[PDB]
């Protein structure tokens, strides 16, 4: 089967600036009829894929002229003259010259924006949860950039590495920032056994961590 | 307008069988070659199968990974495309898209191949605790814990509260998912006005509308 | 009769 290799895996581009992405095949995509069946598709977050380009360089209807496809043989390129907020997503190349019809692994285009420090909020376990024998402590880290961040949980002053679940949102459709949720899960017995619960956030925006806390003993 | 609606996605045990349907409208279904394309969660696209129209005697093609296990078929009189899947494997877990050629894509149907059982979630309100007097903007949340399979949806005030909403993608830990959602509102519309998280888990027919109420002892 | 073709695949 024809192996399709896409590079780079990810790129981060400022709105208004160009982007260029590559697709290379393990064998020539020039078909017996003299045509080259190389397609480019875009999959926006939470959406179905859509075709942008076919036959290396032809634009589908309603696709803006900011997109250009080029290449021949084994080397293909998709270029965006000036990126817009709506170009955010994963781009795939799909060859139809040889059977079976193979895809590239995808190139994730991300929007570059200014740095922003997270806004941190800490949450104690609910009574609905404590009644079941479990206890979860939640920290939301809102509207920050870049994505890379470190959360450290502390129980009465000591670091806990187990029972931690982290999840990031996609970039915000309006400002391109990320948000993150960090949940510490303990048994009801272990939670009552201690007093102060703290989440500490280390991000490039500060040399010192952002610290949020709560104690079961005070209201 | 062109529309393709896939039906049939759901949870099935390894070695099990499942049939998907795709209903086509707004175009000439009977003069088009159709495809199935799948995407494993957080992975890329993979072409699965193709069926040509009647002029080409309904020729069929399959990827090596599904050949002899999957059957692509069509019913032109009903504008329906099908995909019969036998001896399913955990690697078959994916969102399955119905496609006209390479251009018109459906919204997709999720196929989860697993030995884990359907489990409804627990819905926990997240309200500010001990400290925080008045910080002009308040953050509230909902923790949706221990469900299977995906998906779960969260809305706030039935879709009326849409701004300042962050819904975090589910994370799987030992055959159960956990998802969370946050909402940031001014300190004026709450507690004064109503803030409720609406959670749905269609696999277990679960609908939970949790009102957020203040702690402060 | 006559198959529509979006030119995505060859043959
Ligand atoms: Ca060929």
């Amino acid at each position: 089967d024809v192996v399709m290799t896409q590079t780079p895996l990810t790129l981060s581009v400022t709105i208004g600036q160009p982007a260029s992405i590559s697709c290379k095949s393990s064998q020539s995509l020039l078909d017996s009829d003299g045509k080259t069946y190389l397609n480019w598709l875009l999959q926006r977050p939470g959406q179905s894929p859509k075709r942008l380009i076919y036959l290396v360089s032809k634009l589908d209807s309603g696709v803006p002229d900011r997109f250009t496809g080029s290449g021949s043989g084994t080397d293909f390129t998709l270029k965006i003259s000036r990126v817009e907020a709506e170009d955010l997503g994963v781009y795939y190349c799909w060859q139809g010259s040889h059977f079976p019809y193979t895809f590239g692994g995808g190139t994730k285009l991300e929007i570059k924006r200014a740095d922003a420090a997270p806004t941190v909020s800490i949450f104690p376990p609910s009574s609905e949860q404590l009644t079941s024998g479990g206890a979860s402590v939640v920290c939301f880290l809102n509207n920050f950039y870049p994505k890379d961040i470190n959360v450290k949980w502390k129980i009465d002053g000591s670091e806990r590495q187990n029972g931690v679940l982290n999840s990031w949102t996609d970039q915000d459709s309006k400002d391109s920032t990320y948000s993150m949720s960090s949940t510490l899960t303990l048994t009801k017995d272990e939670y009552e056994r201690h007093n102060s619960y703290t989440c500490e956030a280390t991000h490039k925006t500060s040399t010192s961590p952002i610290v949020k806390s709560f104690n079961r003993n005070e209201c | 307008e062109v529309q393709l609606e896939e039906s049939g996605g759901r949870l099935v045990q390894p070695k099990g069988s499942l049939k998907l349907s795709c209903a086509a409208s707004g175009f000439s279904f009977n003069t088009n070659a159709m495809n199935w394309v799948r995407q494993a969660p957080g992975k890329g696209l993979e072409w699965v199968a193709r069926i040509r129209s009647k002029i080409n005697n309904y020729s069929t093609y399959y990827a090596d990974s599904v050949k002899d296990r999957f059957t692509i078929s069509r019913d032109d009189s009903q504008s329906m495309l099908y995909l019969q899947m036998n001896n399913l494997k955990t690697e078959d877990t994916a969102m399955y898209y119905c496609v006209r050629g390479t251009t018109y894509w459906g919204q997709g149907t999720l196929v989860t191949v697993s030995a884990a059982k359907t489990t409804p979630p627990s819905v926990y309100p997240l309200a500010p605790g001990s400290a925080a007097q008045t910080n002009s903007m308040v953050t509230l949340g909902c923790l949706v814990k221990g469900y299977f399979p995906e998906p779960v949806t969260v809305t706030w005030n039935s879709g009326s509260l849409s701004s300042g909403v962050h819904t975090f993608p589910a994370v799987l830990q030992s055959d159960l998912y956990t998802l969370s959602s946050s909402v940031t509102v001014p300190s004026s519309p709450r507690p004064s006005e109503t803030v409720t998280c609406n959670v749905a888990h269609p696999a277990s027919s679960t609908k939970v509308d949790k009102k957020i109420v203040p702690r402060d002892c | 009769e006559e198959e529509d073709d979006d030119m995505g695949f060859g043959l």
